[PDB]
């Protein structure tokens, strides 16, 4: 049920995680992933992040694997954390709306060089509600969708 | 003759057992290459009448057929010469140092997602090849399935095998009950339903994912036919608290093989095609329009984010987890199943009456004597 | 009877125990001062006495496991021992006292009693064994599962060393 597209994107996220085009991502490569985005966990943190995802794997997560987790075994709640987390991971301003700056500062973080209009042609594509904004709703409206 | 077969061949020891055909490992003279050789007795000792003896026969003159039309391919073995006496029938095949995976899967009571998707995506391009030369199994079992030193899946017994005519659909009772797709009994109950065609092997490789991912058969109980009224009717549970830890992408790829009406089954080629066998080649484009773009940032963002929520969640083995529900947990869980198979894994053998579900209890002893 | 009843008397009668478990009873019996079943220890000192592979070491743990004569019950201390070796894995601390591996099946019996009372169980089918003390159904009962043996035995191999061990620490899941 995961479209041709879902899988897709589930990819290019795979493809944001490793720098090196491994086809695998380590615990160090998680590791410079999550303190891109500011979240700067232990070493040892990440192996076990990597672990509770693998099992054997040797910390890396592979996409076959990546997929399995991006597909939505999340609950309600669970997601909705998460869905929240990365919100708040989008501004750092946690004033509440996403800068079209701010979606640059989250690729600048993941190190993809993208056109300034693109970006704020992205927002737009998918904003109406807020001009030059993604409200909250529209991110969770968005993610389901 | 008997003096061709020693001439290349040399048996050295007993690899295995059967009910009427022994397998037994050999050097290759010529070539010093490890090779397993079946041995089936066609007399049987003598207890096979005439008929039987003959049968046997043609069921191996037919058996060398379906294996002479598939060959070089990886995933099932290559009869590399058949040797017909009067009283044996001699088959060379490939060295399997491991076992078949009923073996394996009694060493490893759940095995592991990663594990199984290589299992099956042999298994699945295994079942491709047969469907494509319109050759159906009906024998599909893990015992069938026996493991290298690389883990790679060698497809063996393709003694129940039978090349459909094209459009023709069969009716003879082939293959160990629990793993019978629904119109399998239905056929065999009925005279209506002019026959089963190619998709029975989707279901049997279905089941391998029940027991492969879980340890228990999909529908299993102690009495033969209240287990194929679980199958035709087609009821089956991914069970508390076994069946939650795995990821949902298994789940529904489970439920495609698991229809009950065949035309809905998941076919081979659409089999492999699901998200779980899809592959990360490195040297893709993946366009995507500004949205697409957006998600793919929010997606790694949301998958990282997930990953330490995920983790943040498991709790530690404590002293109170233990005694208030083991199973609940998984580490705790696979552990006991692990340490049942080391006391009772020579309790689990081929049939009905000594399969893995008799090693575990998922429901309360009043339901379960509740008729 | 039944049929992990007959599986069980077919286990415990043979004195068939898994492949290195007189192995495994050595290093249980470092952690500990002994092995009780039915008030007859098996101390650590013969950890030191005998290497793990020694034969005369599997006497001396085989000898404790006949001290119960019927042989279903045994089997049931066999996997109740290892139900510890497991636990104790996982268990960075020792009990640095005596276990009595017959009791923790017991409870397991009182504690297989409970929640089959609780999910529908008539007073009829969980009768009692009469020289054992273990209800005739948990004997039938498989090995894994929710509601399994080694469940009710992983569960009751936890309250005992609750009481010999007031603090516990359960590491490496
Ligand atoms: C993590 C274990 C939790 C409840 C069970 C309690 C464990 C033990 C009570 C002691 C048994 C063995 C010891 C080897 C050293």
């Amino acid at each position: 049920q995961l479209t041709e597209e879902q899988i897709a994107e589930f990819k290019e996220a795979f493809s944001l995680f490793d720098k090196d085009g491994d086809g695998t991502i380590t615990t160090k490569e998680l590791g410079t992933v999550m303190r891109s985005l500011g979240q700067n966990p232990t070493e040892a943190e990440l192996q076990d992040m990597i672990n509770e995802v693998d099992a054997d794997g040797n910390g890396t997560i592979d996409f076959p694997e990546f997929l399995t987790m991006m597909a939505r075994k999340m609950k309600d709640t669970d997601s909705e954390e998460e869905i929240r987390e990365a919100f708040r991971v989008f501004d750092k301003d946690g004033n509440g709306y996403i800068s079209a700056a701010e979606l640059r500062h989250v690729m600048t973080n993941l190190g993809e060089k993208l056109t300034d209009e693109e970006v704020d042609e992205m927002i737009r594509e998918a904003d109406i509600d807020g001009d030059g904004q993604v409200n909250y709703e529209e991110f969770v409206q968005m993610m389901t969708a | 003759s008997a003096q061709d077969f020693y001439e290349n061949y040399e048996p050295k020891e007993i690899l295995g057992r059967g009910v009427s055909s022994v397998v037994r490992r050999c050097i290759h003279k010529p070539t010093s290459q490890e090779y397993a050789v079946k041995v089936i007795d066609v007399t049987g000792g003598g207890s096979f009448s005439p008929e039987e003896v003959r049968e046997l026969r043609e069921a191996t003159l037919k058996e060398v057929d379906i294996l002479r039309k598939v060959s070089g391919h990886p995933n099932i073995i290559q009869l590399k010469d058949t040797y017909e006496t009067n009283t044996f029938f001699f088959l060379v095949f490939d060295l399997m140092k491991r076992g078949e995976l009923f073996d394996y899967l009694t060493e490893k009571v759940t095995l592991s997602e990663k594990e199984t998707r290589k299992i099956m995506r042999a298994l699945l391009e295994v079942i491709c090849t047969l469907h494509k030369l319109n050759i159906v199994h009906r024998d599909l079992k893990p015992e069938n399935i026996l493991l290298d030193d690389n883990m790679n899946i060698k497809l063996t017994d393709f003694g129940f095998s039978c090349q459909l005519e094209p459009g023709e659909r069969l009716r003879e009772v082939c293959g160990t009950p629990s793993y019978l797709a629904p119109e399998i009994i239905e056929c065999s109950m009925n005279e209506d339903h002019p026959g089963y065609g190619k998709e029975v092997d989707m279901w049997s490789t279905g089941v391998i994912m029940y027991t492969l991912l879980a340890g228990s058969p999909p529908f299993w109980h102690r009495k033969q036919m209240l287990m194929l009224r679980m199958i035709m009717s087609g009821n089956y549970q991914f069970g508390s608290p076994e069946w939650d830890d795995y990821s949902d992408t298994v789940k529904d790829l489970v439920s495609r093989f698991l229809v009950v009406q065949p035309q809905n089954r998941y076919t081979a080629e659409e089999a492999l095609a699901h998200p779980f066998f899809q592959q990360y080649l490195v040297e893709e484009v993946r366009h995507f329009s500004p949205r697409g773009k957006f998600k793919v940032i929010a997606l790694t963002v949301l998958a990282s984010v997930r990953i330490y929520y995920q983790y943040r969640r498991v709790k530690p083995v404590t002293r109170e987890i233990v005694i208030r529900d083991p199973y609940a947990l998984r580490p705790l869980r696979r552990l006991i199943d692990a340490y049942a198979f080391r006391i009772y894994g020579h309790w689990v053998k081929k049939g009905q009456q000594q399969n893995r579900a008799a090693l575990f209890e998922n429901t309360p002893k009043a339901v379960l004597l509740s008729l | 009877q039944g049929q992990w009843q007959r599986r069980r008397r077919l286990d415990g009668a043979l004195n068939r125990v898994p492949v290195g478990f007189y192995q495994k009873v050595w290093k249980v019996l470092q952690k500990c001062h002994g092995l009780s079943v039915e008030g007859f220890v098996l101390p650590s000192s013969t950890t030191r006495e005998m290497t793990p592979g020694e034969i005369k070491f599997s006497v001396h743990v085989e000898s404790v496991l006949n001290r119960v004569p019927q042989p279903e019950y045994r089997q049931l201390l066999v996997e109740a021992i290892l139900v510890l070796t497991m636990l104790a894995d996982i268990e960075i601390h020792s009990i640095g006292s005596i276990i009595a591996v017959e009791k923790i099946v017991h409870i397991a019996n009182d504690l297989f009693l409970q929640e089959q009372k609780t999910l529908g169980a008539d007073d009829t089918m969980l009768a009692k064994d009469p020289a054992s003390g273990i209800c005739t159904l948990l004997y039938d009962s498989a090995p894994s599962g929710r509601f399994g043996t080694m469940t009710y035995l992983s569960k009751a191999a936890a309250t005992y060393v609750q009481e010999f061990l007031p603090h516990s620490i359960c590491a490496m899941q």
